[PDB]
């Protein structure tokens, strides 16, 4: 049974570090496979393995390592990061008989390689309460959150009604935005909006909460700057119904 | 050796029965399969095809394959915007220990709701937490309304994002957008 496994989903690193993404599957497929898409662009095979010390790659140019020193595991690794290694990474797995089927659920590993990482920050959540305008006019609340000043686009919001993560009446932008597209490193802002109906929003008991998972470095990882060290964490902004 | 999708982008609406096809050339044949990649998320299987046939079902997914085997479609019926993703074909020289899988560069779908009851407008918002900033929201306009990129430096707007209210039955799109203040008013702001 079981699926896929890969880990981790998310790591911000510093080039010239050793970094070694891995996954496993408990499915005892013997054939594995590692897909690699930068932003953008589809899906690139770079290594595969149809079992255990069996090693092969798929673009000539590829720089990464892997080790299939077991069927449950097929680990890849690139030695030195680099700024160009920057995109997504799926791990691949696919059954061993009959009609091959296939499935590298392998949910990805974000990966970005920083120039130096002094350039990590976190988000600064914000939530707006409703227009009283579109609330008369329209007799339905949307609130606003923003994410803004956090590098690198390794972000995960969700809003927490009384409590309970929602997910109706939601909308978050699919992809977030760069306050300064001038630079390559430019730190980057997303939204996400919520709605519900007025008569809801004016009850004061009500509680909203905008959550906001960043993942950042790791407690171990050097960090130097007259600044709070941006590991990876949670920011939340929150806000109650209110009649007015 | 060379796989061939059609469309390459597409955007319809919801309750549409859309179709696309797949092309190519490869030596032998086993297996063709049909997935959905999402945003940022890993493919899924859907559908895999061998010499049998041109007609698989599985929901409202519906693929086919070619007599000689030479080109397939995938058939979907009354669209749905979590639909909305890109879709591709692969192909495999037969063989479930040494056959390799040719992907298609894809088919970016995507999903808009029906557009009943419009009423486009702007909203100011005010912070929270008392602050001299604020946010302007442009929302419910029909989805063939584009929604064009500040390209003004100081100034920030989203793409149209979609939101749907099922207790209400209800799906709005909306853009939200802000600045440092200043020369800001919610006027200016979404200027075609």
């Amino acid at each position: 049974e079981a699926d896929i496994y890969q880990t981790p989903r998310y790591l911000v690193i510093g080039t010239g570090k050793k970094i070694t993404l891995e996954c496993s599957q408990t499915m005892g497929h013997d054939k594995m496979y590692w897909y690699q898409q930068d932003p953008g662009m589809e899906l690139h095979l770079i290594h595969y393995s149809y079992g255990v010390n069996s090693t092969e790659k798929g673009d000539l140019s590829s720089e990464s390592t892997v080790s299939r020193i077991r069927t449950e595991h097929f680990p890849l690794t690139l030695e030195s990061a680099r700024p160009s290694h920057t995109s997504q990474y799926l791990c691949a797995s696919s059954e061993n008989i009959g009609t091959a089927y296939e499935q590298y659920f392998g949910p990805g590993t974000r990966l970005t390689v920083t120039e130096d990482l002094k350039n990590v920050f976190p988000p600064e959540v914000a939530v707006f309460e409703p227009s009283e305008a579109e609330i008369s006019h329209t007799q339905k609340a949307t609130l606003v959150c923003l994410a803004t000043g956090f590098y690198p686009d390794h972000v995960e919001l969700s809003w927490w009604v009384n409590g309970k993560e929602v997910h109706s009446g939601v909308s978050t932008d699919p992809q977030p935005l760069k306050e300064q597209p001038a630079l390559n490193d430019s730190r980057y802002a997303l939204s996400s909006r919520l709605r519900v109906s007025a008569t809801f929003w004016q009850d004061p008991r009500n509680h909203f909460r905008c959550q906001v998972q960043f993942y950042g470095l790791s407690e171990n990882d050097e960090w130097t700057q007259d600044r709070a060290k941006p590991v990876t964490q949670i920011v939340s902004a929150e806000a109650w119904g209110r009649a007015d | 050796n060379q796989v061939e999708q059609s469309p390459q982008s597409l955007i319809i609406l919801e309750g549409k029965n859309c179709t696309l096809q797949c092309n190519y050339t490869v030596s032998p044949f086993s297996n063709l399969r049909w997935y959905k990649q999402d945003t940022g998320r890993g493919p899924v299987s859907l559908t895999i095809m061998t010499f049998s046939e041109n007609t698989k079902s599985n929901g409202r997914y519906t693929a086919t394959l070619d007599a000689d085997t030479k080109q397939s479609s995938l058939h979907i019926t009354a669209s749905q915007l979590s639909d909305s993703a890109s879709y591709i074909c692969v192909v495999s020289d037969r063989g479930s220990t040494l056959g390799r899988l040719y992907f298609g560069r894809g088919t970016q779908l995507t999903v808009w709701p029906d557009i009943q009851k419009p009423d486009p407008a702007v909203y100011q918002l005010r912070d929270s937490k008392s602050s001299d900033k604020s946010v302007c929201l442009f929302t419910d306009f029909d989805s063939q309304t584009n929604v064009s990129q500040s390209k003004d430096s100081d100034v920030y707007i989203t793409d149209k994002t979609v939101l749907d209210m099922r207790s209400m039955d209800f799906k709005s799109n909306s853009a939200v957008a802000w600045s440092n203040k200043s020369d800001f008013a919610c006027a200016n702001a979404f200027n075609n």
